[PDB]
């Protein structure tokens, strides 16, 4: 676990493409991204995975799982933020 | 991140650390607003747990970080732990961030959101650099 | 929301 | 369990079900007495989630089950998520067990307690029969 | 997932045999049992793996982790409660 | 403790 903050650029696939490497694993509220020689590992968790859209950071997914030995050559396993912010705006609404 | 770079100070506000009460991060999260984190379901925070918001060097004692107690877990009741799909939760603050130059909240999508295949964006973390 | 005080360097 | 058997209703006592507020059972657990539940730290519980005792069939509507509500959610300070070392967490129910007939209470060895190798024992649940 | 409460009868095997199987990531506070032909699977974690001592069933065991496939020649993962009743005896005085 | 009232079969 490093001490600061580290970062990295990586591409979005498509979940068709996953499904190459994930097959039936990759359901619609995942989205991917990787195996461009960069990957997330354990305690990203949680994490952020952002773009930008009108030169502002929105949140795209949220660092869930991948490779055991968070290998850079397999793409990595996001929660997909768009399929979950209607969620989250019904539950920020009422509480 | 494997093969990733350190980030520059401040650079990623939103970016607080999910931390038990023994000090230990296991999780990451993102601030969608003051009151408000967002992290994954499979985390499994409680409410011993604490948000560091503000930080980038975890063995820095100078820095100004900002401790916050979660008042409620609020996990995505259509997650699930088996295919460890919807795989999000929200805390509930029982104390407010205080946005600063280094505290503040990332951008939400609209459900209508469009990001196609190929495009670069970026992810951050204090998780293994290597495994 | 999305613009940070400190700029992002990649 | 994968090419396990049918068990006996009533026959394992403190077996109980974690469901979410949505029905579904995503872990399982075991009645240590009657206000407290051990279940694994991974598992994630909130306290919006319930403990249900006394279940052997959960498409079953006739069943005199026993639906718990969380008071507070004790995860093992010493836990790993990275490793997912330390995995046990302790349910304390705001509302009590009844003992029963088909529920109770498994015992807990001493530290000092030993189990050898090539030693056989039993595991229970409604996890996934295939794959 | 099944409807009704299954059961499987398997044995202990020990931590040095088990790093055969998983290496490192067996820690201390970790006991296998598998191997056997049969597998604890997902939806089966925080369950029990209860061993008979003096005639009285007692708590070895929490279903954690193992093979994605469930693999019945492969063993599972459970939590050893043997290292972990201190902290559960600590709690329960305590609260 | 650890001894139910239905009894197991394995
Ligand atoms: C174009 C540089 C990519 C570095 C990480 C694999
Ligand atoms: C996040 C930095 C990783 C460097 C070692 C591969
Ligand atoms: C831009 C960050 C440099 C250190 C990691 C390669
Ligand atoms: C959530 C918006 C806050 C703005 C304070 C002026
Ligand atoms: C993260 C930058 C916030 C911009 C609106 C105050
Ligand atoms: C627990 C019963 C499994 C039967 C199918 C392999
Ligand atoms: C003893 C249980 C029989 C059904 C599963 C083989
Ligand atoms: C915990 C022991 C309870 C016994 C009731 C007579
Ligand atoms: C001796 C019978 C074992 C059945 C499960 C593999
Ligand atoms: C699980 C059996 C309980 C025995 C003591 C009342």
């Amino acid at each position: 676990t490093p001490d600061r903050l580290q970062q990295a650029s990586l591409p979005l696939l498509s979940n068709t493409n996953c499904k190459k490497y994930w097959g039936t694993k990759i359901k619609d509220a995942m989205i991917c991204a990787g195996a461009s020689g960069v990957s997330s590992c354990m305690g990203d968790s949680g994490g952020p995975l952002v773009c930008k859209k009108n030169g502002a950071w929105t949140l795209v997914g949220i660092v869930s799982w991948g490779s055991s030995t968070c290998s850079t050559s397999t793409p990595g396993v996001y929660a997909r933020v768009t399929a979950l912010v209607n969620w989250v705006q019904q539950t920020l609404a009422a509480n | 991140i494997v093969n990733g770079e350190e980030a520059v100070p401040g650079s990623w506000p939103w970016q607080v650390s999910l931390q038990d009460k023994t000090g230990f991060h296991f999780c990451g999260g993102s601030l969608i607003n003051e009151n408000w984190v967002v992290t994954a379901a499979h985390c499994g925070v409680t409410t011993s747990d604490v948000v560091v918001a503000g930080e980038f060097d975890q063995g820095s004692s100078s820095e100004k970080i900002q401790k916050l107690k979660i008042a409620k877990v609020f996990k995505n009741s259509k997650y699930n732990s088996l295919t460890i799909n919807n795989d999000i939760t929200l805390l509930k603050l029982s104390t407010a961030a205080s946005f600063s130059q280094t505290v503040s909240a990332v951008c939400l999508p609209s459900a209508s959101d469009d990001f196609a295949a190929g495009t670069t964006c970026v992810t951050t973390g204090w998780g293994l650099t290597r495994y | 929301c999305g613009v940070p005080a400190i700029q992002p360097v990649l």
